[PDB]
RNA sequence: UCUCAUGGAGAGUUCGAUCCUGGCUCAGGAUGAACGCUGGCGGCAUGCUUAACACAUGCAAGUCGGACGGGAAGUGGUGUUUCCAGUGGCGGACGGGUGAGUAACGCGUAAGAACCUGCCCUUGGGAGGGGAACAACAGCUGGAAACGGCUGCUAAUACCCCGUAGGCUGAGAAGCAAAAGGAGGAAUCCGCCCGAGGAGGGGCUCGCGUCUGAUUAGCUAGUUGGUGAGGUAAUAGCUUACCAAGGCGAUGAUCAGUAGCUGGUCCGAGAGGAUGAUCAGCCACACUGGGACUGAGACACGGCCCAGACUCCUACGGGAGGCAGCAGUGGGGAAUUUUCCGCAAUGGGCGAAAGCCUGACGGAGCAAUGCCGCGUGGAGGCAGAAGGCCCACGGGUCGUGAACUUCUUUUCCCGGAGAAGAAGCAAUGACGGUAUCCGGGGAAUAAGCAUCGGCUAACUCUGUGCCAGCAGCCGCGGUAAGACAGAGGAUGCAAGCGUUAUCCGGAAUGAUUGGGCGUAAAGCGUCUGUAGGUGGCUUUUUAAGUCCGCCGUCAAAUCCCAGGGCUCAACCCUGGACAG
């Protein structure tokens, strides 16, 4: 498996976690 | 006249009215002939003039003059019309560009050929 | 930040640059604060007005490589 | 973009045009039909004046027009400045230096890269000549031969005081800017300026 | 810049006044001068000013959805005080 | 007769004639133009104005292994070195496109005070002692796929706690708050936390300027202000409760209609009119509406959520998507280009650097769309011949024109060499073996298009007979048409020439400069009078207009002047300035 969307995805997840903090 | 009166906006221009409303700010428009027929000119010019009615893309219906000598146009033909007025015929404000789309060029015209849409003879 | 760089003027194939103090986020030819140097490869024409250069290097303007080395040749980094 | 048509013909209708033809016109032989247009409308007088100018220098209209704009701009007497500008053309200077038979000749001479202005080849007719300028032939056999034969076999020594010619290498030199009295034709620039009020 | 002098049309409200300022302008086309009159909500703490007053008008931060201007004592004006007659 | 001026043209048409008022029409410029005919080259530009209508395919934002745990390629193995999803770090808020909405502090200008600020400078101090998790991975498992679910497991520049703090709250007393390591053998480097500055980038507030409509006259109740509590990075009806009754409006509020705005562009003798493509600044928008989250910065074009409309995939249970990014397809249309090359230059992003990515950009291709340059030959050529056309048959004219003789080779053809653009270590060029330069042939490869009645430069003849047709306006055409069609001839422009559309001019025809109202269009039927405008003389005051000097600014580009560079010009570059 190989995933390419760094900008979108990674930033979206980060947004969740930081949001909960 | 009185300064105080001009300062109330007493000078207003008359705007420029177009001679060819049907074109709507275009060099030409394309249309389909609804009818092709002859009309008699206002006296004292007697003749039989070749006019078609054209329904345009801009939705209008107009009456366009057809120039030159003789023509092949018949109903449900697709032509190209341009502006300019035939002082003879009441209401006729548009010509039909010859040599384009469905109007062929005038046959056997040797002089001022570009006005009628004719090739140069070899 | 403020950057001292080249903006590209002149014509197709014949290129001539101005050296300008401008915020880094404006476009390459966009608006600027001050015009400073003049540069050109083909005429080998180069020169700068140093008072401005120094007044901007002082307030923390960062140059771009090409420009950096232009100021080097003209000895503006020594005075600094 | 050049007038390749019959020359004598334009000459019959305009007047005397040096930069065109050295052959004096035929007796004119119009004395049979005795056809005239009556006289000339003031407009036609003006028009023929401009045409005089235009064909003497082998300039196109759209060009002449831009000369005239340059003229109205310039600070000075308009007709005079115009005549200056037209008379400073490289081919025309090449002509009035006797380095050419006529202006189409001189023009051809320039086109084919046979001429030098200050040690550099200029092949375009309309190059404007400025004071202190060197007009040379290219050093090749052909260039020299052309210039020599057309210079020597034409006797005219009328050189108009702003133009120097020097003998063996054939260095021509442009000395200064033309004087209104030294101009290359009989023309009232007044008429031409007037014709051009509408552009 | 230069502050705007005017006269008070309304004192009724609290800590405020409504000033009218009259200025002359050279109308863009016709070159004659014209009186244009504009009204302002001026902030006046202490409510010292009454109706009819001639007051100078000053600029400060927003006090409200309207009042940006501080009401200020008449700046310089020709004394309506009688003067000698030599 | 010094100084200034470099600028203002008319013509036809009402009448049997005239003079006038008055319209229509023409001659000139300009296009993001289109169409017709014709088309050799180069230089610099330009290229969906209509449907902000739909979009098949491919590409347009990533980078860091020197934050970190892993596994996968090899190698003989952790000596070498690579890739890789994942957590973290900054960047995806710039750059690119469009002009739908917006008559507004949105834009231009000029002010202000209550703010914010990652990166970049400048500076003052610091970085103790612990602990807990979560992906990855592992195992089990659900799905056609898309994507999931359980249980374990683990590192950190990722989370949490405690100590200390020139800061924050507070009249005070007091109370409260921080950290992160990675490189290197060490020196040292890049970082980290807290203050305090700088510059730049944003947020707000206000004066002024910022379309048409009165056959749109009243509009507004958180509306206009006051207090108390909240809220915002900050001031504020920003919010909310109470109190008060204001605010705006005939100098046009509200409502309706149109429109992105400005440097500018086009036109004008000027005064000013019309417009807002390319180029540059600002605003607004991202399938149609609404939310927030993250973050220095977004209410976020190639992010999230929801609703809706539409397209696709599906093994039917469910998923996927947003070209008004570069190309490209359909469609609308009179009309607007290649599913191109390259990161070499400049500019960006990340990185210690090496470097990687950039449909920004740099270039090519297509198109006479426009502006500028050049060519299609130069010189001589019995005054004799063929032929067209006219002719009172004498001759005229196409016409020195061609044929013909010589010279020249820009352009064309065939060979050679061949750049600058690349920046100080060399190397590194998409353009391109292009621009340019040397040789060899050879007049050799290259002229059309309008008009010829007046305005308007240019005239005759044959064919037609109120017909066929022309025309911008007057008007031409019923047997000899200078107005139709053909011929010959001439005239104008020229690789373009015409026709149509659009705008300004001429138009003094909406008139400030610059008109009129006894009879031509035009004085309310007459007064009284409110707002509004103008208003006698003399002295003084003030200094708002007014005037003069000095300063700040009105971005660069454009226009104007003076030089310089592409062989010239267009175009580019430097310097400077009147206006206002
Ligand atoms: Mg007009
Ligand atoms: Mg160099
Ligand atoms: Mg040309
Ligand atoms: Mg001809
Ligand atoms: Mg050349
Ligand atoms: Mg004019
Ligand atoms: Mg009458
Ligand atoms: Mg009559
Ligand atoms: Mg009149
Ligand atoms: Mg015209
Ligand atoms: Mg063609
Ligand atoms: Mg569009
Ligand atoms: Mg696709
Ligand atoms: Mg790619
Ligand atoms: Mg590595
Ligand atoms: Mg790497
Ligand atoms: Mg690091
Ligand atoms: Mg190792
Ligand atoms: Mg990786
Ligand atoms: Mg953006
Ligand atoms: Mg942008
Ligand atoms: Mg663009
Ligand atoms: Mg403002
Ligand atoms: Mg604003
Ligand atoms: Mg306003
Ligand atoms: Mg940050
Ligand atoms: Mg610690
Ligand atoms: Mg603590
Ligand atoms: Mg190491
Ligand atoms: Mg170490
Ligand atoms: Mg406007
Ligand atoms: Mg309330
Ligand atoms: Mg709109
Ligand atoms: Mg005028
Ligand atoms: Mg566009
Ligand atoms: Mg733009
Ligand atoms: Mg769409
Ligand atoms: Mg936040
Ligand atoms: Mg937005
Ligand atoms: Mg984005
Ligand atoms: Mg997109
Ligand atoms: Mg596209
Ligand atoms: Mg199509
Ligand atoms: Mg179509
Ligand atoms: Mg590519
Ligand atoms: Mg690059
Ligand atoms: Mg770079
Ligand atoms: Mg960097
Ligand atoms: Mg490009
Ligand atoms: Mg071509
Ligand atoms: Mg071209
Ligand atoms: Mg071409
Ligand atoms: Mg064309
Ligand atoms: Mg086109
Ligand atoms: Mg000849
Ligand atoms: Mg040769
Ligand atoms: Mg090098
Ligand atoms: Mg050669
Ligand atoms: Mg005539
Ligand atoms: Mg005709
Ligand atoms: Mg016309
Ligand atoms: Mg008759
Ligand atoms: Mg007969
Ligand atoms: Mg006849
Ligand atoms: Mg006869
Ligand atoms: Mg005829
Ligand atoms: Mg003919
Ligand atoms: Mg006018
Ligand atoms: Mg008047
Ligand atoms: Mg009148
Ligand atoms: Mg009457
Ligand atoms: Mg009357
Ligand atoms: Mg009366
Ligand atoms: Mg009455
Ligand atoms: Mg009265
Ligand atoms: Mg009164
Ligand atoms: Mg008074
Ligand atoms: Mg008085
Ligand atoms: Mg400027
Ligand atoms: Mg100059
Ligand atoms: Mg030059
Ligand atoms: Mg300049
Ligand atoms: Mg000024």
């Amino acid at each position: 498996t190989l995933k390419k969307a760094d900008s979108a995805a990674k930033r979206t997840r980060q947004a969740e976690t930081r949001r909960l903090r | 006249p009185t300064i105080k009166q001009l300062i109330r906006n007493t000078r207003q221009p008359i705007r420029n009215v177009t001679k060819s409303p049907a074109l709507r700010g275009c060099p030409q428009r394309r249309g389909t002939c609804t009818r092709v027929y002859t009309i008699t000119p206002k006296k004292p010019n007697s003749a039989l003039r070749k006019v078609a009615r054209v329904r345009l893309t801009s939705g209008f219906e107009i009456t366009a003059y057809i120039p030159g000598i003789g023509h092949n146009l018949q109903e449900h033909s697709v032509v190209l019309v341009r502006g300019g007025r035939v002082k003879d015929l009441p209401g006729v404000r548009y010509h039909i560009v010859r040599g384009t789309l469905d109007a062929v060029g005038v046959k056997d015209r040797q002089q001022g050929r570009s006005k009628y849409g004719v090739k140069k003879p070899k | 930040m403020v950057k001292l760089r080249l903006k590209r003027c002149g014509r197709k194939q014949r290129a001539v640059y101005r050296i300008v103090a401008i915020d880094v986020r404006s476009r390459r030819e966009g608006r600027d604060l001050q015009k400073v140097g003049f540069y050109d490869p083909i005429k080998s024409q180069t020169y700068l007005n140093v008072p401005a250069i120094l007044d901007f290097l002082e307030k923390g303007a960062q140059p771009t490589e090409t420009v950096y080395d232009i100021l080097k040749r003209a000895e503006v980094f020594k005075e600094f | 973009s050049r007038y390749r048509g019959p020359r004598f013909k334009k000459i019959r209708r305009l007047g005397a045009l040096p930069g065109l033809t050295n052959k004096r016109p035929r007796a004119g032989s119009d004395l049979r039909n005795q056809s005239r247009s009556g006289k000339r409308s003031q407009y036609r007088i003006r028009l023929e004046e401009k045409q005089k100018l235009r064909f003497h220098y082998g300039i196109t209209e759209r060009q002449l027009l831009k000369y005239v704009r340059i003229a109205r701009k310039a600070k000075g007497s308009t007709g005079q400045v115009l005549l200056q500008l037209l008379e400073m053309r490289l081919d025309n200077i090449l002509f009035r230096l006797g380095m050419a038979p006529t202006i189409p000749g001189a023009r051809q001479l320039v086109n084919h890269r046979h001429i030098l202005v200050n040690g550099r080849i200029v092949d375009i007719p309309s190059y404007r000549c400025k004071p202190q300028d060197t007009i040379m032939a290219r050093d090749e056999q052909k260039s020299i031969a052309l210039i020599q034969n057309s210079l020597d076999l034409s006797p005219r020594e009328e050189l108009p005081k702003h133009l120097t010619l020097n003998p063996f290498p054939y260095k021509g030199l442009v000395n200064q800017i033309i004087d209104s009295k030294w101009v290359g034709l009989k023309i009232n620039e007044l008429l031409v300026v007037e014709y051009y009020s509408r552009q | 810049m230069r502050s705007m002098q005017g006269k008070v049309i309304c004192a009724t409200n609290d800590k405020t006044v409504n000033v009218e300022v009259v200025r002359l302008a050279p109308h863009p086309k016709y070159k004659r001068r014209v009186r244009k009159k504009k009204k302002y909500q001026a902030h006046d703490p202490d409510n010292q000013f009454k109706v009819g007053d001639w007051v100078q008008l000053d600029k400060c931060r927003p006090i409200s959805k309207t009042k940006t201007f501080l009401a200020v004592a008449p700046e310089g004006r020709q004394s309506s005080a009688t003067r000698p007659k030599p």
